[PDB]
């Protein structure tokens, strides 16, 4: 057996998983979306598909500013997508912003989304471009387009160039959501390398 | 090859959809 | 769309979930209870749905004397509700600990359940008074009663003001209870303040 | 409003069991 | 009610599962494998019930080292079974280390796997034998024969006597094998002791 | 006793599966 094993794909069973992060420590389980939309918010419902509730998860390392905020996630953001396009709605009191390296490279950019308004964070037809002109960069270049596929949020509290707060692992509250989608194009890219 | 094929592929889906490869 | 999400319920498929702690470090997955009665014991079986097995999880950031008490957990604590209050029974050699907000209402006070004591640990009918009681005293105090829907357990060692481990988190072994169902309620009441 | 309706549902359905508002 | 809860034995729907390390961090969640013959590699597919990608997983703790070692997992490690005997294949352009105590007991020896080789990493029978030897031992002797249930292996990098690296919490890229079937077996007798 | 039959069952399962005792 020289060969390795035969490559399938299966299409997911969920577009998108996230995490929910307070300062640099993972908290709560990975949330896995089954339908085309879903809110983060910080409310208490355990057990609904649409709903990924941070307000029920516990953290016994956490601090009073990191409690504070999560009292004012509320509504939190609505994330949905439209074909080949993911985005982001403002549901919360309060702002939220987004790091996402797709839309940089249209590289550490965060943008806010004011309570209210409805923003675009994520277009699969860009990426493919990229991960078309990538291919020919080598190897470690299309490994790294992961980053393309993941989009960062903190809730609340924003970080940055234009912030006290250098890294996300410095905001109280925040999210990462894995495309799925993408990653198994990229995946199978990765493996023609 | 094969990987132009795939990116084609790509191409082609990425315009009206977040499906995979399958 | 200035108007929110339509808000719906789904009975949860499980009534609670059960997360290991050692230390100050989360241990292991989440465990979820789809069935009435569970054990929380210190053995090594990992596929069975009444049964939250913590002798098959490692940590390898684990000491001599979190392995030392991991030993003595054997048969654990059995949890069940009738109606709608939960109960633990001490099923060890060992004793166990129980700092249940709810129980303390009727706000750290950890007491003992000596090996084959039969004790209850929640009541949904006073959980719903408090929070009936709390809407009057505004958004930030009905949105800590999710201390109330919380039931956190150590075995073999005690905390709290009368020993020298002052918080859970000097506890070699403790779990966290979330009731699902309490905490669907409590969504229900927070989304409308 | 609809707070005291939620409010007394709970109220009537935490007598005898652990379910959701469902 | 002076008896314990009769105790039942289902078959895993999972016949392992697998966690993934970065140094002494728990990165990702936490993969069940209900195939017989599965691969853990370095790409991005996260919806393939015999391929875990580790390639996704994100870690915003994570040094440039690990960076550079998650870049040379490639292809991976193929783990499957035939009969009560495990093995794992080295599918990768870089070697792989594994550290059996099952197999040490024929106790921290880690063995190199070359690229293309195929290698056996845990024997039932012998498992079986040492089982039925320690429970002469006493209830802790058996107790940790939960150690002879677990392998864990490291990606390019090695550690142990051979190594600068002292301990496998020091490898940038390692992963912990459970094998739900023994653990089983190990949990009845524990439950006889 | 029954833990001489566990351990006699597991000694004769474990040369052909990694099954549990079901």
């Amino acid at each position: 057996g020289p060969d390795l094993q035969p490559v399938t794909y299966s299409e997911p069973a969920f577009w998108c998983s996230i995490a929910y992060y307070e300062l640099n420590q993972r908290v709560g389980e990975t949330f896995h979306a089954s339908q085309p939309s879903l809110t983060v918010d910080g409310f208490t419902d355990p057990s609904n598909s649409e709903r990924f509730c941070l307000g029920l998860l516990s953290n016994v390392n956490r601090n009073a500013t990191v409690e504070m905020t999560r009292r004012h996630i509320g509504r939190g953001v609505r994330l949905y997508y439209i074909g080949g396009e993911v985005f982001a709605e403002c549901l919360s009191d309060s702002a939220i912003f987004v790091q996402s390296p797709n839309c940089n490279q249209r590289p550490a950019t965060v943008c806010k989304i004011p309570p209210g308004c409805n923003l675009k964070i994520f277009n699969n037809q860009e990426f493919a471009a990229l991960l078309a002109q990538s291919v020919n960069q080598g190897f470690e270049a299309v490994y790294q387009l992961t980053r393309m596929c993941t989009i960062r949020m903190s809730f609340v509290k924003g970080w940055g160039a234009e912030y006290r707060r250098q890294t996300v692992t410095s905001t109280p509250c925040w999210i990462e959501l894995h495309l799925n989608g993408p990653l198994q194009w990229l995946d199978k890219v990765l493996t023609q390398m | 090859p094969g990987l132009q094929k795939t990116l084609e592929q790509f191409h082609l889906s990425s315009m009206s959809s977040l499906g995979g490869p399958a």
